RNA sequence: CGCUUCAGCGUUCUUCGGAAUGUCGCGCAUUGGCA
RNA sequence: ACGAGAACAUGCGCGACAUUCCGAAGAACGCUGAAGCG
């Protein structure tokens, strides 16, 4: 897929690492209140996943490995949407900055390959799954 | 011995979902894909799916014996037109319905209008008590897509060709009203059959009246 | 005594399934595979299948004697071409149809697209009294694949070579208008023959006209 | 397996049978596996396994290709997902140790060990169907 | 080996067990067992039989032992799918004899089990 | 000024038949026999 | 100084001919993108 800062590998295992690092119990009223990425709820995660899913299925229907200019512009708008969502909610900003998602989509644009985009979608899917599992 | 070739077009009035397994789905993505020709990666209508829907429709139309467990138990016209495997009464199938591939005309038409071949539809099921809904995404063939079929009819008995083609047209009329592939109760699979030409490719039979 | 070699290609117009047993698979995995060459693991078209389908179609076209029971009772042209074993009338087979192998050009073409030569078609049977699906997975050779055949004709009688090759042409036309392998009635195994070279490898017979 | 138990097809049988409970209701037995694991969820997990198994079986080398290894990594993510969505699935995963096996097959990186795990999953689903 | 009530497992017992189950109605074996399911089980045992046949060593190798384990798994799966297959497997004790073959771990016992299976199929065909 | 839950579920996973058949199963020469 | 001495149980002969692993079989059955409203 790609590499984040300090040369750390980006894999599904690293997705579990990221989701567990920001996973804390923070029990309240004698009841466990699971907190992920400082108040990030599942709904925001699923909205971001669906944002991924659109261009995912668009690339999946495609045959050529090279990302068409339509996919390039879709990923540019994906960056725009990620920035806007991060600005709207502090939890989404924390999730994006911890998960290096925008760096990953920039790398996907740089590679201009179907395989890298699939790997990025799988990493995003992993993050969602792990978050659902630990919640 | 004559072989007659019928070639036409199948046009989807509504989105069509004929499924094919063996595909892993990303979370929130197409859970049930459509069957596609591996070569062109284009949607396809399987010959078996058309034959099964047509034979089933025709069998219901003619009638079913009570407690009809087997397909080999069918009307004599169905057994003769679509075949049989009954022990001691192994008949032959005079229909050779084949896979209807994605037409090139419709493919270029879709490429003009910047339309994807398959649409993605959002559905969900809501509990009538808890009012809790579980969502799904289904893949369907975009409406206005065209598939050209190829049905071979073998003339095993010359005298029965008129009756067999009457049954074929009855099945076509039934299948055009009925849906194909995914449930038509949900409105998936509406289709239209337009025949191009009927001609005896092999032999001396006269198919002009057909 | 001359030997004329016919060489060409068999193009898979619709997915081809030639059943080959002897395989155990995981629960829910592929149920019925195709015949493959063990050394290459690539799908094959047995010469037995080609010869049997061609002989059956040719015998049907020339005609079946009423109440025929065996293959040695076929028409004299068929016995002359494909062989016979009748008591006192053993006729040698002038046609020696060989196994058709997966073409190297088709293999490279499929490797170009990163496509598998065999597809797993997902089908089911809907019961007529319970309407419960029974699922099956059938391996098929992907459409767009080519098999290069190899046929040897033994010129035993110089007089009948033209008639024999006319019958071979008729049989190949019937097979093109028919299917090869299993499931063809439901749209499998449709093929096209592309003849590349008919030449007299052994002897001094003139094969220019053929 | 934990406690020094060895993963096996008989291990699959004992895992299925020890989690089996009659749970009679209104005089009618209602067999429950792994706290009410339905067979449809097992068939979905088996479908994932089927896809990865077809991919690896069509391969030639005993050492798994990166494409198979990627599917095994995805399989662990899918197992984690399904564990979270349904508690019965989580109980099944923790009892069977199938997720642990996926890590073990990756470390083996060979086709024979995968095939063994495929057979273990087959034993799990077969015994679940039999004891029902 | 041996069955319940001390009876002896052999081709004679194969004939005997195919006969006792045989019920006139059509000829019904083991409460509705069809020839096709029997031939599927025979296909499984035939794959294992070919594996062993090709080999010459008397001791059963690891791969054929795993094949026998998967044979037991398939026996369980087919018993779960169909009641008649379960009845046939419990009346003929085929899975128990698979356990016995695994215990003995020799080519002779596996070949005898294959002969017993083949005799079951043959007498099932004969008594129909 | 949007927010949250739900993301697929339950259920079939092959079935039914054919499991080889028909033909040849050594012939001849020498030995023998008969002339 | 053996009922003995020589003396190839040998020569020609293709396990071969006729055979489609097919026949019958819908990946479909049910399933409101929806509930609360802060």
């Amino acid at each position: 897929l790609a590499k984040t800062k300090t040369g750390e590998m980006i894999d599904l295992n690293f997705a579990r690492k990221v989701v567990e690092e920001n996973k804390r119990v923070k029990d309240n009223r004698g009841r466990q209140e699971i907190v992920l990425f400082n108040g990030l709820t599942t709904s925001k995660l699923r909205n971001l996943l669906e944002l991924i899913n659109h261009v995912y299925t668009k690339v999946y229907n495609s045959d050529d490995t090279t990302l068409s200019e339509d996919v390039r512009d879709e990923l540019e708008y994906l960056k725009v949407k990620f920035a806007y969502e991060s600005g709207r909610e502090p939890a989404v900003r924390t999730f994006i900055e911890k998960t290096y998602v925008d760096k990953l989509v920039d790398v996907v644009l740089k590679k201009n390959t179907k395989k890298i985009f699939l790997d990025y979608c799988k990493y995003f899917e992993a993050l969602v799954a792990y978050a659902k599992f630990y919640r | 011995y004559s072989k007659i070739r019928i070639v036409g077009k199948i046009d989807v009035l509504t989105g069509l979902h004929i499924g094919g397994g063996g595909e892993t789905s990303m979370i929130g993505a197409i859970a049930s894909p459509v069957v596609r020709d591996p070569y062109s990666r284009l949607p396809i209508i399987p010959g078996s799916s058309i034959k099964g829907k047509m034979r089933s429709l025709l069998a219901k139309h003619i009638g079913l014996i009570p407690g009809q467990k087997m397909h080999n138990q069918d009307a004599p016209e169905i057994l003769r037109l679509f075949g049989s495997s009954q022990k001691g009464a192994i008949q032959s199938s005079r229909l050779q319905i084949s896979d209807a591939f994605f037409s090139k005309a419709s493919q270029e038409e879709f490429d003009k209008k910047d339309l994807a071949y398959t649409e993605t539809k959002f559905e969900n099921t809501i509990s009538r008590l808890t009012a809790v809904a579980n969502p799904r995404q289904i893949e369907r063939v975009t409406r206005g897509a065209s598939f050209d079929f190829h049905i071979i009819y073998n003339v095993e008995n010359i005298n029965e060709v008129m009756a067999d083609f009457e049954n074929i047209k009855t099945a076509i009329h039934l299948l055009e009203n009925d849906y194909l592939g995914g449930g038509g109760t949900r409105g998936n699979g509406r289709i239209r059959f337009v025949i191009d030409s009927i001609d005896t490719v092999v032999g001396d039979f006269d198919s002009s009246n057909l």
